DNA sequence: ATCGGATGTATATATCTGACACGTGCCTGGAGACTAGGGAGTAATCCCCTTGGCGGTTAAAACGCGGGGGACAGCGCGTACGTGCGTTTAAGCGGTGCTAGAGCTGTCTACGACCAATTGAGCGGCCTCGGCACCGGGATTCTCGAT
DNA sequence: ATCGAGAATCCCGGTGCCGAGGCCGCTCAATTGGTCGTAGACAGCTCTAGCACCGCTTAAACGCACGTACGCGCTGTCCCCCGCGTTTTAACCGCCAAGGGGATTACTCCCTAGTCTCCAGGCACGTGTCAGATATATACATCCGAT
């Protein structure tokens, strides 16, 4: 119904926009499931990495929060070891104004400087705020390992 | 030539015979066709054990009996001997119901 | 009193509103995202994101929410599109 | 050192700090606070407890505080306070 | 010597320890062969966790021995 | 088999007898109307929770329990029905 | 939702909803407490908490002041209806009553 | 007591007192329940009714009959001053109310 | 069918000791019934209440004494706590 | 050539005075000795927190103002602006505090 | 031992009491009635404060008693506690 | 000041019926014996804060006086309500018939209680800086006697 | 109808203080993971009582006509709270000082919940009978016009 439309002028909107070094689009014929891929900012120790994300909206759109998950296996303090996401925007700072373009670009900058203050893992959480370059190389080693 | 008494004296006989008897003082059929009307506006289709209609008679006898005693000790502070709905008002908001 | 096309429409919907109803926040957008919003979302606007709880309750018991004089312009200025929805 | 003693105070900042971002509240209108979340709690909690006596169950599920609420809010405070915890439980159980 | 664990999920995996090896090294090496954190990992041998500063042969790990994984997963 | 305007059935006499069982002597004639009202405003206060009681229970009779319930919970305890 | 982590975030609440259910589990209420009356009662208090504080930051606001003082509780829970029914019974401690004076009393 | 009779008849009441004890345990009104409790609830019970009971067959005596109906219930509740102020919220079925005429509405000389 | 429990026995046996002639009928021994219960009601849950004051866990006499003294009138209170007292002192040997 | 209000136009000035405030209006130390006395009749040698006092004095204060505002109501139904003490027991007893 | 302190409730408090009230005129004979009635509400809630401290085998009146005793009676006060 | 109807109320006697008191079968809840462990009583110790007091200083209470507005009593009126009677209306009582739904019974499947480890949310303690209390000055607006 | 003098109240700006919000360290309870005895959801059956209908009363409701008594308004009288100025008094703030008792911890012990087993107290049901409601016929208390 109604959300059909929504997502029709959601790939509207990303089509004759398309987002900086982000780009979604339909997986299957399903209008639901949804792959993105994203490339690792400059300023990052993600450089030559290519994510992608597999995208799950609900029947209520944007009238509830959409699902993503991720496909690879990123090294970040946020992020769990299956491909969990934890940000405020998906299960609490979600609203049916907020667009889908704005999440990815979250994302990214989320990946640029994570967030400490509600840890996914403690672990990689002082990895990350003990020192900088425990954290810097180890993700280097993992976006070569895994990213390419 | 006809005998009428005076204007007073048959309403305190009625006061005495009143309240030295005990029985339910409002009619059963239309009192029931009301709290059926007043059931059936909150949901549809219910059915009343014969046992609510009367406790549901009883309280609301009770209630209206209070409230006149508290009317007519308003009235008679007012200096008058009749009562009027400014004091049932006037008892209504000493007592907390109207807010 | 928009005579414009675009702005008129829902901010969420993209179309054109049925029966409107204008919030506190000077926003406005179709009422049947504003039940879907207080049954499901966090019943408060997305853009001013402060709770209008408090204001809906005392439009609400009376009906106030209807607001005739944006009623009148969206059908006298765009018919058609009332018609089809 | 005193013994712990817990309260609603971080909970209710946090409400207001979302309602209003740029006010305070002082110490006296934070007891207050606690004091009438403490009310609402016991009287909706005593009223599920003897509404589930009365059924002869032995279990409070969501349902016993629904009627609860119903029961004690006015006409349209419990209309939006159903409408919350309805929304609130069906977001925790998905 | 050589080793098994076995997952949650009953897969096994070999691993090549000695006693005298640092647990830490060890995590690494498995995080490196599978991709599990080395820390979130969770021991279970005999009924009794493994301590990082701990060694192999403190708690008497012999040659063909099973070990337990357990994931210990928190956020979501 | 709806019912209507069923409030007429208090009938001028019957709150004059409980208006004289409560000690009256002389009565205004916009007591009626009041009387009326007040009554139909308490029996609704009632009746809500009543029926409020009687859903609860996945039931379709209200029983003389969820009536005496209801005043308890109001603040008029009532005798002679049981609990 | 999806599991294994805080039960406050998974409701989206802010109330605590693990300390709601063990109040309730030893609170001498019943024998046994379901899994999702805590939830409830915890949305339910934060609502009410919500109403309440918006009507007082409103007046703190009209009346000048950056914080809420138990006179601006008065205010709010009485001006409103609802709320005044709700809390029919109840004093507030240094909230003084609402200015109303009668209008016989007032001059000619 | 001698510790071989009933409770309530080692105790000396006519209430039961291991009714009593089980209404208490199972009413969900703590998690234990001392042994003295329920007897003292059960003397409190006994006390009142007779009370109330006594005051009532006065009331029918004065009456002139040999059964107690609600209305001298309700006359011994009201006329009694304690009895009253503790039931002051109660209704009772079928139990009129007390006479009473203010002085005013009376006839003048 | 199912059985339901009621103070009627007790009732009659006091009003039997109190006094030996006078029958009780039917509906003045269901507002006997409710007025027990009431009364039950109201005690218990005084008692439950400042069992839990004090971080107590079990109701003790005491406790029910105390409520007594909260809820009924003076002379009543006086009574009632008189009569409990001499009813745990014979129970107790 | 001296300047006198009229009677009455400064009882109003009172009024909206004493409405916009919140602080007590009865001196700390003689309510404190009161209650002191009272508990003591009931039991000796007790002691008194500050905030139980306070507590009492909030009560207090709380319950004759609004015992006052009902008087006030009475008087004004019974045309007058005076409030006399059978306008208190009228509105005490329609409370029902003595019945 | 203390006697005749009811008269601390002076005149004054009373016509203070009255003005934030809403009441314009007093009479001469209210005051006797106020200390009246002031003093039999303050016995009734002190009765059941000394009953709640004693219960507990305590010496102070702390304010948790006072505002537990209001709560029964009906009059349930926010602020000090509970 | 009573007198004589005239009405209504209370009192004495037969009567007959349905509700109350009692006996019966029995079964489910109450009672008796044994165990275990946690909740409560009790001893010893800390330090919080509550009672007591003293000096000043000043806001609040006690007192008295002129008087003006309000409480209270008396009188007139005309309109609304009580009282009674003939007439129309539907409550009440009995008897019948239909069945929706309360109440009980048997299965078993999933929700919730208990138990152990463990660690992060929340609580106690400290600190500092800005909002509010307060003071002094001026501008604004009710108020009343005199026109 | 108003002009004007006098007094209370609001606006504004500057100065100072303490408590409210944020930060840090830490002890305990909330979360996860698993297991297990049972609460109640559901389907099926039973039969009670609620709903609907009909007929015949006869008590209660209705509308009308008349009289009268009382609610209300007007007038007057007087007296008693009110507003204001002066004097007496203790409330209140700040300070110091002691020790009573609330609050805490550790130890022990005994009270009660749980379990099993057995048995009689109280309940559903059925039966006999007299307490009281009803009808009929007098004795008396009380009301009302008028002496
Ligand atoms: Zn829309
Ligand atoms: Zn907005």
């Amino acid at each position: 119904h109604m959300a059909l439309k929504r997502i029709n002028k959601e790939l509207s909107d990303l089509a004759r926009d398309p987002p900086a070094q982000i780009s979604a689009g339909p997986v299957g014929d399903d209008m639901f499931h949804w792959q993105a891929t994203i490339m690792g900012p400059n300023d990052s120790p993600y450089q030559g990495g290519v994510f992608f994300l597999t995208i799950h909206f609900p029947t209520d759109y944007p009238f509830k929060p959409p699902k993503v998950a991720f496909t690879t296996r990123i090294y970040h303090p946020n992020i769990n070891s299956n491909g969990s996401i934890c940000l405020d925007i998906l299960r609490s700072q979600w609203s049916p104004a907020l667009t889908i373009s704005k999440v990815l670009l979250s994302i990214a900058s989320l990946l640029d400087d994570p967030n400490p203050d509600d840890p996914k893992v403690p672990e990689i959480a002082r990895i990350y705020k003990t020192d900088r370059d425990k954290y810097n190389r180890i993700s280097r080693e993992w976006t070569q390992k895994y990213a390419m | 030539k006809p005998h009428r008494y005076r204007p007073g004296t048959v309403a305190l006989r009625e006061i005495r015979r009143y309240q030295k008897s005990t029985e339910l003082l409002i009619r059963k059929l239309p009192f029931q066709r009301l709290v059926r009307e007043i059931a059936q506006d909150f949901k549809t289709d219910l059915r009343f054990q014969s046992s609510a209609v009367m406790a549901l008679q009883e309280a609301c006898e009770a209630y209206l009996v209070g409230l006149f005693e508290d009317t007519n000790l308003c009235a008679i502070h007012a200096k008058r001997v009749t009562i009027m709905p400014k004091d049932i008002q006037l008892a209504r908001r000493i007592r907390g119901e109207r807010a | 009193a928009i005579p414009s096309l675009s702005e008129c429409q829902c901010g969420i919907c993209m179309e054109i509103l049925v029966e409107p109803v204008t919030l506190p926040c000077n926003h406005t957008l179709c009422k049947p995202c504003f039940q879907s919003t207080v049954e499901k979302a966090s019943l408060c606007c997305p853009f001013c994101r402060r709770r209008v709880s408090s204001w809906t309750r005392y439009h609400t018991r009376r009906n106030s929410l209807v607001n005739v004089e944006l009623w009148t312009i969206i059908q006298k200025h765009y018919p058609r599109e009332c018609k089809l929805r | 050192k005193r013994s712990r003693k817990e309260s609603y105070s971080i909970y209710v900042y946090k409400v207001l700090k979302q309602v209003h971002p740029d006010t305070g509240i002082s110490s006296k209108a934070m007891g207050i606070m606690n004091s009438f979340v403490n009310d609402i709690f016991e009287r909706i909690a005593g009223e599920a407890s003897r509404l589930a006596h009365y059924n002869k169950r032995s279990t409070i599920t969501s349902r016993e505080i629904q009627t609860a609420v119903r029961l004690l809010l006015p006409g349209e405070l419990a209309k939006h306070a159903v409408s919350e915890g309805t929304k609130a439980v069906t977001k925790y159980t998905s | 010597m050589q080793i098994f664990v076995k997952t949650l999920t009953g897969k096994t995996i070999t691993l090549e320890v000695e006693p005298s090896d640092t647990i830490e090294n060890v995590k690494a090496k498995i995080q490196d062969k599978e991709g599990i954190p080395p820390d979130q990992q969770r021991l279970i041998f005999a009924g009794k966790q493994l301590e990082d500063g701990r060694t192999l042969s403190d708690y008497n790990i012999q040659k063909e021995s099973t070990l337990h994984l357990v994931l210990r997963l928190r956020g979501g | 088999k709806v019912l209507r305007d069923n409030i007429q059935g208090i009938t001028k006499p019957a709150i004059r007898r409980l208006a004289r069982r409560g000690g009256v002597k002389r009565i205004s004639g916009l007591i009626y109307e009041e009387t009326r009202g007040v009554l139909k405003v308490f029996l609704e206060n009632v009746i809500r929770d009543a029926v409020t009681y009687t859903e609860h229970a996945k039931r379709k009779t209200v029983t003389a329990m969820d009536v005496v319930y209801a005043l308890k919970r109001q603040g008029r305890t009532l005798y002679g029905f049981g609990g | 939702s999806a599991k294994a982590c805080t039960r406050s975030s998974r409701a989206g609440l802010q109330f605590p909803v693990g300390r709601v259910h063990r109040l309730l589990r030893k609170g001498n209420y019943s024998e046994r407490v379901g899994a999702g009356a805590p939830v409830y009662l915890a949305a339910v208090l934060e609502y009410l908490t919500a109403e309440i504080l918006e009507l007082a930051g409103n007046a703190a606001r009209d009346n000048k002041k950056t914080r809420i003082i138990p006179r601006h509780l008065q205010l709010a829970i009485r001006n409103d209806e609802e709320l005044n029914k709700l809390l029919g019974r109840v004093t507030i401690a240094q909230g003084g009553v609402l200015p109303n004076i009668q209008a016989v009393l007032l001059p000619k």
